DNA sequence: TATATACTAAGAACTTCTGACTGTTC
DNA sequence: GTTCTTAGTATATA
């Protein structure tokens, strides 16, 4: 979609005496649960996607505003980018005395009708200005009838919600619990897009993750070309990236004003000021000086237009795992510039993929920069888990490494082992087995940083201090695979260290 | 500090800095006047006071500083 | 280490002629001494050159005589090179009229060696001599020449107008005399340093390949807690970057010191100036506002390592992790502390073994303290002379990222008919760079991209000659040597006309 | 592989 | 001589007046 | 034109 555009979703929570106290037992509270699946999902979304926007607003309370002045509505929080302005708001709330603050505030809970209720929240995405990608209502209530005494409410219901079906705009509720009364098919199963009395769609807005993420987006579109006739419009594109932490902002101690950095080069002779074309590049060699223009000194990398050049194709096992270079990226035709040439990559996909042979080719990211030379080795595509993408189809870019990356080790002799060790070892890695999936661990840095900052915002009691995959399992590695350590010891380690 | 964090206890660690309790402010501010800081308006500070604890330069500890009172 | 560098070169009469189709020995060899001064002129290695232009109308040696030591212009000492020594070189040497001997100039050199390796301090030498053989030379010191070469450590090369694969019966018994010498002091193998002049251009026209050495990081890998093992990472690849890199100097003075790049930190209202390294403390960004952070309590709060900490978390299969996955900066070798045997061998084991069930091993890594932590592929390697181990960084999971790229074999909309299928067939069968050779199946790989010069270097060099033997003059182009080494060898062009052409009449390429 | 002179 | 962080430097994906409409009027 | 997104270019520690 419109990547401009950023995604809104808003929470709305059935604020009558219903579930203000339900407390059936003593162990949970469906408030005390909707208000922990917001800030949950609200904090999430802060690190996750910054851009977005997020907004919270209670119906069926006893005091009252909106956009409307209507009856028993209450936007607690404006659809607006999220912040912790309004991490703290929601946090108010979350407690026994914070849930006495939060009725004796707006309410009881008095009568309602979930037609003004999807009015309010069309009237709030409507208001606000930016281009919204996708936009969701997450409904927060356990009365699976809305009202079986007034029907004419329940028509008007209908009717508006299938208009917000319409405009644009989705809508969705899990069924959070209740004394039976646990169904979807009375009133909503015309509404959202067999049943229980909880919803395992909210315990996923528990998961409390701090990724982040950028939308389909090229990092260069570039033109592929075959020779110096034929040419293709191939957009790079970027899979793997290595996220760094945000870079941070200086702030002027006391008024954590920010300080806007005016960095400035200046005479040591003289209290001039040196302007950008009145300095010089430099270096040093054979005990004599040079000069060049900073015009030159990027003019000392001009070698071909921008662009991808196809020379040749080679076997799948020539190009080699051992010379790894740079992250891989990826190739996939865009038909905006070169109008058919889809078609060709297309073509070279399926046949290479048939032949089993890579392609090589020099890539040029941009101008002012020296050629690599990269290979275009095809993908094939795989859904067979659940038909959802998993591996686009189209080509990589193994970059291959220049002579200048050998780097030569420092030859020594080897020693073949006997093959009663090996046999051994072939339980030890055996035994040693877990299956590995892309998404399994989390960088303990990034993760710890995200967790400080939350820390840090909500003036909490203490971090999270979260524990993550990195660390091995040490008391695992010893038990699964036995003593082992000893009878390697005992096979091939004389009494030194 | 009106209450901890652990920038707090940051400044805790970094004892670079003299960590107050609430009230003795409004103490001062109810004595229309600055009451000069004793270490029951306190929860931590760099040794330089504790020099001072004599009200004048000769300790470090306390089960000491108290003026006639329940 | 450590090298001597003491080239030879004749000045003689017969070199000033040659045959019309070919530059005389003269000029080539001259071409040749140019480019190899060049090249010990960028790289910034310790090597100290000296020159023996023997052959001269003159004599200017320390060793002066009548008959002995006679005919040599010692151009200057075994020191550092430098761009005034090239510049005089390609000036000051001039067409002899005289004829003499090499050995006499090798004797020279020997002696200026142990004049001058001993008083300082030295590892290796190198004696080099360009002629063209048409000397009058007896036998007399080969014996002790080859000796002293043996016992003060310097290796002799001869380089010659001819092919060993039309010279004169001087210039023939003379060739003969060079192998005899050449065998005389390192054995069968001394054919090899026999040279000629083209192939002298050919082996030497690319400037010095950046060689780097790595550091020597031992770790204990760590399996379990009971099975540590001293692990020794060395390199296979890096994005190399420059070593000497753009000093920003004032014009019209050219003095480093007299620029200052001090940076000053403002504050929006009314422009007041902040001080500089001790009222600004680091925020971030949480949502909307920004959040006090600080040094002192990043360093509080960073996450800690206990150190080294390469130690496995499993074993998976090959499959289980894949090419396109691997998210490296640097790619390790790993490989055993050496001096401990026992090691070796059990990581020898740990190597086959994985390789024989195509396991993958998976390790948690790390420089050292105070850095980010890492995980990822550690693949095993064979190769005859020894077996390998490498260690790639794999994506956490904030790292992977995901999109939907809506896939291709929907192409009701592209279509791709058979003739383009079969032309493309006839295009990737056609341009095949690699095609197999010697019944080995070592294809065609005569671009192996391994072994090329990475072009930037050759073009930053490349300016910085051009640049330096001249005073200011504008920029060359490309030099054609290099675009030749950039493009595919000629064969695959010229094969690769027809089914191009053939492309072109079978799709649509709008503007 | 080339050494010294090549090198 | 490493790797880590900062920086700054640049490139790209995000605006650019004109047309049509509805009233309003007669 | 604005903002962004890289990179990469720099510096600093044992």
């Amino acid at each position: 979609y419109k990547y401009s555009g950023r995604d809104s979703l808003i929470f709305l929570v059935d604020a009558s005496k219903a579930m203000f106290e339900s407390q059936s037992e003593d162990e949970l509270t469906p408030f005390d649960m909707s208000i922990q699946c917001i800030q949950s999902v609200y904090i999430s979304k802060i690190i996750s996607s910054d851009r977005d926007l997020l907004a919270v607003v209670f119906y069926g309370t006893e005091k009252d505003k909106n956009s409307v002045n209507f009856k028993n509505i209450y936007v607690l929080q404006e659809l607006d980018n999220p912040g912790a302005k309004r991490i703290l708001e929601l946090d108010q709330f979350k407690g026994q005395q914070g849930q006495k603050r939060f009725q004796d505030m707006m309410g009881h809970g008095s009568d309602y009708s979930l037609s003004e209720v999807l009015w309010v929240c069309a009237n709030l995405f409507s208001d606000v200005q930016f281009k919204m990608s996708h936009k969701r209502i997450m409904l927060f209530t356990n009365e699976d009838n809305p009202h079986g005494n007034d029907s004419a409410k329940a028509s008007r219901a209908r009717t508006k919600a299938g208009d917000l079906r319409d405009t644009g705009i989705f809508l969705d509720l899990m069924h959070l619990k209740k004394p039976g009364g646990f169904d979807i098919s009375l009133f909503y199963r015309d509404i959202i897009s067999v049943h229980f009395e909880e919803s395992s769609k909210l315990e996923d807005l528990l998961r409390k993750v701090r990724a982040k993420e950028t939308r389909k987006r090229a990092l260069s579109r570039l033109k592929l070309k075959l020779n110096k006739d034929i040419v293709i419009s191939v957009g790079i594109y970027n899979l793997v990236q290595k996220a760094l932490k945000p870079p941070p902002i200086k702030l002027y101690r006391e008024t954590n004003e920010p300080v806007k950095t005016k960095t400035r080069t200046f005479n040591t002779s003289t209290g001039g000021l040196l302007l950008p074309s009145d300095t010089k590049r430099s270096q040093i060699y054979g005990s004599r000086q040079i000069i060049l223009e900073k015009e030159e000194t990027e003019e000392l990398k001009r070698f071909d237009d921008p662009g991808l050049m196809l020379m040749g194709f080679k076997p799948l096992v020539l190009l080699k795992k051992h010379h790894y270079l740079r992250p891989s990226l990826f190739v996939y035709p865009e038909e905006s510039l070169v109008i058919g040439s889809s078609t060709l990559f297309s073509a070279l996909l399926i046949k290479c993929l048939e032949k089993e042979v890579a392609a090589l080719c020099r890539y040029t990211p941009r101008r002012n920069i020296p050629p690599y030379f990269v290979a275009l080795v095809p993908q094939e595509e795989e859904l067979d888990d659940q038909k959802i993408q998993v591996t686009p189809p189209g080509f990589q870019l193994v970059f291959l490494p220049f002579a200048d990356d050998k780097r030569k080790m420092p030859f020594t002799e080897k020693i073949m082992a006997t093959p009663e060790q090996v046999g051994k070892m072939k339980a030890i890695v055996e035994k040693l087995r877990f299956t590995y999936r892309s998404d399994s661990f989390e960088n303990p840095v990034l993760q710890q940083h995200f967790r400080n900052l939350e820390a840090l915002a909500l003036d909490l009691m203490e971090p999270e201090q979260a524990v993550d995959l990195t660390l091995p399992k040490v008391e695992a590695m010893n038990k699964r695979l036995g003593s082992l350590v000893d009878e390697f010891k005992e096979l091939v380690y004389p009494p030194d260290y | 500090a009106g209450s901890e964090n652990i920038r707090v206890k940051n400044i805790i660690l970094s004892n670079k800095h003299d960590v107050v309790k609430p009230a003795w402010l409004l103490e001062c501010f109810k004595t229309k006047s600055f009451v000069p800081w004793q270490p029951r308006f306190m929860i931590h500070m760099c040794p330089s006071t504790k020099e001072h604890f004599a009200r004048e330069y000769d300790c470090y500890g306390d089960s000491y500083f108290i003026d006639t009172d329940l | 280490n450590k090298a001597a560098v003491v080239l030879c070169m004749d000045v003689g009469f017969t070199m000033s002629n040659s045959i019309p189709g070919i530059e005389s020995p003269f000029e080539q060899a001259k071409k040749v001494i140019t480019m190899f001064v060049q090249r010990q002129v960028f790289a910034e290695n310790k090597d100290e050159i000296a020159l023996v232009l023997f052959g001269t109308d003159g004599t200017d040696n320390p060793l002066s005589g009548g008959d002995q030591y006679q005919n040599i212009t010692v151009h200057r000492h075994l020191m550092l090179p430098d761009f005034d020594l090239l510049e005089d070189i390609e000036s000051k040497i001039q067409p002899g009229s005289q004829q003499a001997d090499f050995l006499d100039a090798l004797i020279v050199s020997m002696d200026v060696i142990q004049h001058e390796t001993i008083g300082k301090k030295f590892e290796k030498r190198h004696i080099e001599i360009f002629t063209d053989l048409s000397s009058r030379f007896s036998k007399s010191q080969l014996d002790i020449i080859i000796h002293s070469l043996k016992k003060c450590d310097i290796s002799l090369q001869f380089f010659l107008p001819f092919s060993l694969g039309g010279i004169t019966e001087q210039q023939k018994e003379g060739l003969e005399i060079v192998k005899m010498v050449m065998i005389s002091l390192e054995g069968e193998d001394g054919l090899d340093e026999i040279y000629s002049f083209s192939e002298s251009l050919r082996k030497l026209c690319v400037f010095k390949k950046i060689e780097r050495h790595s550091i020597h990081w031992p770790c204990r890998l760590t399996i379990g807690s009971n099975l540590s093992i001293r692990i020794a990472a060395y390199k296979s690849i890096l994005q190399e970057r420059v070593k000497k890199t753009w000093t920003v100097v004032d014009a019209k003075t050219l003095k480093k010191e007299d620029i200052q790049k001090e940076t000053v930190y403002c504050l929006n209202d009314d422009d007041e100036t902040e001080v500089l390294k001790e009222d600004i403390i680091q925020g971030f960004r949480y949502g909307s506002d920004i959040v006090p952070f600080s040094k002192v309590d990043e360093e509080q709060m960073k996450y800690k390592s206990e150190g080294k900490c390469f130690s496995v978390l499993g074993f998976c299969k090959s499959s289980q992790v894949q090419r396109r996955f691997f998210m490296g900066n640097q790619v390790l070798k790993v490989f055993a502390a050496r001096d401990d045997e026992a090691a070796a061998v059990a990581l020898s084991s740990l190597i086959h073994a994985l390789d024989d069930l195509d396991m993958v091993a998976i390790v948690r890594y790390a420089y050292d303290k105070r850095a980010n932590p890492q995980v990822g592929v550690a693949f095993p390697h064979i190769k005859h002379n020894y077996e390998c181990l490498v260690y790639v960084q794999l994506p956490f999971m904030e790292d992977l990222r995901q999109y939907m790229f809506s896939s291709l074999k929907n192409s009701k909309k592209y279509a791709p008919t058979e003739a383009q299928l079969n032309a493309v067939d006839a295009l990737i069968d056609s341009m095949s760079l690699a095609k197999k050779d010697e019944k080995t199946d070592t294809l065609e790989d005569l671009f192996p991209t391994t072994k090329i010069p990475n072009p930037r270097f050759q073009r930053l060099f490349q300016c910085l000659l051009h640049r330096a033997l001249h005073p200011r003059e504008p920029l060359p182009p490309i030099q054609q040597h290099i675009w030749n080494m950039l493009n595919p060898p000629a064969e695959v062009t010229t094969k690769s006309q027809i089914p191009l052409s053939k492309i072109k009449t079978l799709f649509p390429l709008i503007e | 592989k080339p050494r010294g002179l090549f090198s």
